[PDB]
């Protein structure tokens, strides 16, 4: 429900977004406002936005 | 706002 996995690698193009690799796990913190979600990376602990078409629920 | 930007294409 709130734990998601990256399906593809992604390199951030803004200071606000996270970069990640395929298979990295995230905790979602706010998915209410649009199709970019606020998340916390379970590898780095960093929080920022991720594109929701790049992740799926575990 | 950051949430409502267009999504990137899938690879
Ligand atoms: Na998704």
């Amino acid at each position: 429900v709130t734990l998601f996995v990256a399906l593809y690698d992604y390199e951030a193009r803004t200071e606000d977004d996270l970069s990640f690799h395929k298979g990295e796990k995230f905790q979602i913190l706010n998915s209410s406002e649009g199709d970019w979600w606020e998340a916390r990376s379970l590898t780095t602990g960093e929080t920022g936005y991720i594109p929701s078409n790049y992740v799926a629920p575990v | 706002s950051l949430a409502r930007r267009p999504l990137p294409p899938l690879p």
